[PDB]
């Protein structure tokens, strides 16, 4: 069967999904995620999209504004609109599977609604592909691939320039925040290769 | 996050061994989610953060993969030229271009809603503006527009069956991440993935560039420039967020440096100590590196040199002799709260004093505070992430290396004094502070250990569990949030692959409305503490043999 999804859990409760096409596969995956981690997933959805203050109040308004400042939702939606039907199936299968368990939960809350929801006073909402993509953007791209302190760097550089004068201020800046240091231990040995590019380290753009 | 991959020429009783310890902090429920997928071209087992569609850690019976944060510089800030008259516009390539803008309304539970506007230029979203200079800063990411493709690369790569197919998916992953590879034949590889800008000549990537047009990136560098190695001469690949390769520039973060003092050396020493390693010994590197003080190695020779001509009864020297007898491994006492040796406390106090006399003194306020931490800074709940060597300590290490450091010491951080005098003064400060609180008999110093908290709030500071769901672990371990090991072609089994992981507190975070906790809510928590691990299954036979339950769905799209 093409309509069948078999879910086997092991002795530690880890789910294995057996399906015959993409949409069914990731529907299974989303359905067990909704079973195991609904409250965590709903709070991560609010965190990555900046909708925490709606269920938690005034202490989270700055947080919500900072999250929304740091991305552009239409750009994410356009990337989702250009996927091919096979790639789109991953995302929408996953959201549909989540939705199937959320429908049973909001229909039988006396036994199925995670305690947390009653504690914090709100219930789960249905997911779309955009929400699945925003979990990854928010917790992976934004936490580990968005780092910069270029504005602060400049304020340090300016202060060193006032203290030690223009040329030496720069040389102290390179002592504190060097561009590269040839003695750093590397994952690739020099015998195998080295980076070919060389960069400016005098702030030549001013 | 760290990773060691051991190939054919270094492995004992197997062809390949991969051990990964991604460091995300510690949370309840667990930061990663265990999942096996069988069908539509997929046949995988592993665990992954926030149950992403693609598994960041796992294998598919032929190859295995793993990741560590890369920290390359893929974000630069463009200083945009505004106009007092004609607001909402910015100069770009000789014309006044209009900004993209969107309005947002923040609904607030038991409060009034708040609305604000978000602005964007060709370079990215505006971070901040300087109306005095009529300058607005735009953050420009090299991966902008490739978020969804990166997610999909991480999914599709689970189907690869060898290096060539795997690197094609690594070329599409645009975030600065290190990716690692191992296979059933004993091949091992590494790629520092992501999209990096092709900058104009004279662009210093540590500081802002004018956004008026002439400094615009030219494009993105090709994938052939990404640092990468396949079957390295050494027999192994190790990374603890250190530099990928010689001459590769690091993030522009003022607190982040790749220098001569780096915690990856702690993994290297252990892998170079033995000609070959078994799975059990590769796994045991987790326990050693978890407990290892990172500063001992760095500054013990300086401390020894400076106290060499001191008498037996000078307390500064007895502090160094205690350190000299120590291997730097922290162990708990029987009380569950103090360390067996005082070493980390001494280094902490010494290092804070040394920084305050050297690096801190050369930098103007209020930037001096960026270089004062010793790197031991924690609280009662313990460190929120990994222990590292602080920035101040990496800069101080270059300084005590003399003309053996490649970094020109434009200011003398010792300010005209012989090093040994500054070292001895800091050692006097250390003795004064510690003897006051513990007394003069060093042998009965019982200094406080760091503990470990599985927090109920997630990394953004937002609740994802009630506060009582917090869990405490008496021993702090500088290790992955999860640890997973994959062993290919074991000589000790008939199976081609064996894999193990540990996902604490457990795979479920479900609590019923009557407060009844799921059966798998916390059955991995003691296993994590003890450095234990559970088997990951992949084949149907193994899944059936270990089944605890089954659920069948019939659905049509
Ligand atoms: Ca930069």
């Amino acid at each position: 069967s093409s309509s069948e999804i078999k879910i086997v859990r092991d002795e530690y409760g880890m789910p294995h999904i057996y399906a015959n096409d993409t949409w069914h596969l990731f529907y299974g995956y989303g359905y067990v995620v909704a079973q195991d981690r609904l409250f965590q997933m709903e709070m991560a959805r609010r965190s990555t999209q900046g909708t925490v203050a709606e269920v938690l109040g005034k202490d989270f308004v700055k947080f919500d504004k900072d999250i929304r400042r740091n991305y552009w939702p239409d750009a994410i939606r356009a990337q989702i609109a250009a996927l091919s039907p096979e790639d789109m199936s991953i995302l929408q299968g996953y959201a549909d599977g989540m939705n199937a368990w959320i429908d049973k939960v909001n229909t039988n809350p006396e036994t199925l609604l995670p305690k947390q929801f009653n504690t914090f006073g709100f219930t789960p909402k249905r997911w779309e592909p955009f929400d699945v993509a925003m979990i990854f953007v928010g917790t992976m791209a934004n936490r580990f691939s968005d780092s910069t302190s270029e504005i602060d760097n400049l304020a340090l550089l300016t202060a060193l320039k006032d203290k030690y004068g223009v040329s030496q201020g720069m040389a102290v800046f390179n002592q504190l925040k060097w561009l590269v240091n040839p003695s750093a231990p590397t994952t690739i040995a020099v015998q195998e290769s080295n980076y070919p590019l060389k960069f400016n380290q005098q702030n030549s753009q001013t | 996050s760290n990773m060691w991959v051991i190939g054919k020429s270094k492995a004992q009783d197997a062809k390949a061994i991969m051990v990964n310890g991604p460091q995300f902090g510690w949370y309840a429920p667990a930061y990663t989610y265990g999942i096996g997928l069988h069908g539509a071209g997929y046949d995988v087992t592993g665990n992954t953060p926030f149950a992403y569609p693609g598994l960041v850690f796992g294998h598919n019976g032929v190859i295995s993969w793993g990741s560590t944060a890369g920290f390359g510089d893929d974000v630069d800030i463009f200083a945009e030229r505004l106009s007092a008259e004609k607001p909402g516009y910015y100069l770009h390539n000789g014309k006044w271009v209009k900004m993209l803008s969107r309005e947002e309304t923040i609904t607030v539970k038991n409060g009034q809603a708040e609305t604000f506007t978000v602005w964007r230029t060709v370079h990215g979203n505006i971070l901040q503006t300087d109306q005095t200079t009529q300058t607005a800063y735009a953050k420009s990411r090299a991966w902008d527009g490739k978020e969804v493709a990166s997610l999909l690369a991480w999914t599709h790569q689970m189907k690869a069956k060898n290096w060539q197919q795997w690197t094609q998916q690594a070329a599409k992953q645009a975030l600065t991440i290190n990716w690692y590879y191992a296979d059933v034949n004993g091949n091992i590889g590494y790629v520092h993935t992501g999209a990096y800008p092709d900058r104009q000549s004279g662009h210093d990537p540590r500081l802002p560039v004018p956004g008026t047009g002439k400094w615009d990136w030219k494009g993105l560098l090709p994938f052939e420039m990404n640092p990468k190695v396949y079957n390295p001469q050494s027999g192994y690949i190790a990374n603890w967020n250190n530099s990928p390769q010689k001459d590769y520039p690091a993030s522009d973060l003022f607190a982040f440096l790749w220098g001569g003092a780096d915690r990856v050396t702690e993994i290297d020493r252990l892998l170079e100590q033995k000609p070959r390693l078994t799975a059990d010994q590769a796994w045991d590197v987790i326990r050693q590196t978890s407990r290892q003080d990172l500063n001992l190695r760095l500054f013990l020779p300086t401390l020894q040199a400076a106290t060499s001509g001191l008498t037996q009864s000078d307390p500064r020297r007895q502090l160094v002799e205690t350190l000299t007898r120590w291997d730097g491994i922290n162990l708990l006492n029987d009380d569950g709260k103090t360390w067996q040796q005082p070493g980390s406390a001494i280094l902490n106090v010494w290092l804070t004093s040394m920084l305050k006399r050297t690096v801190v003194a050369a930098v103007p306020m209020p930037f001096d505070k960026w270089y004062s931490a010793s790197g031991y800074e924690t609280t009662q709940d313990g460190p929120t992430g990994s222990l590292n060597i602080s920035v101040g300590a990496k800069i101080l290490y270059e300084a005590v290396q003399g003309d053996k450091s490649p970094i020109p010491q434009a200011v003398d951080l010792f300010a005209g004094k012989p090093q040994q005098e500054v070292v001895l003064a800091a050692l006097e400060d250390t003795w004064e502070t510690l003897s006051k609180r513990y007394g003069n008999n060093v042998s009965n110093w019982k200094t406080p250990a760091m503990a470990l908290t599985f927090r109920a709030n997630n990394f953004f500071g937002v609740p994802q569990a009630a506060a009582e769901e917090t869990r405490h672990q008496a021993e702090y371990q500088n290790r992955g949030t999860e640890n997973d090991m994959i062993v290919f072609s074991p000589t000790t089994s008939d199976r081609p692959v064996l894999a193990w992981d540990v996902v604490a507190p457990g795979q479920s975070g479900f609590i019923a409305p009557d407060g009844t906790v799921d059966k798998h809510y916390e059955d991995q928590l003691k296993m994590y503490e003890n450095f234990g691990r559970k088997s990951l299954w992949l084949t149907k036979q193994d899944v059936e043999a270990h089944k605890e339950s089954q659920e069948v769905l019939h659905v049509q799209r």
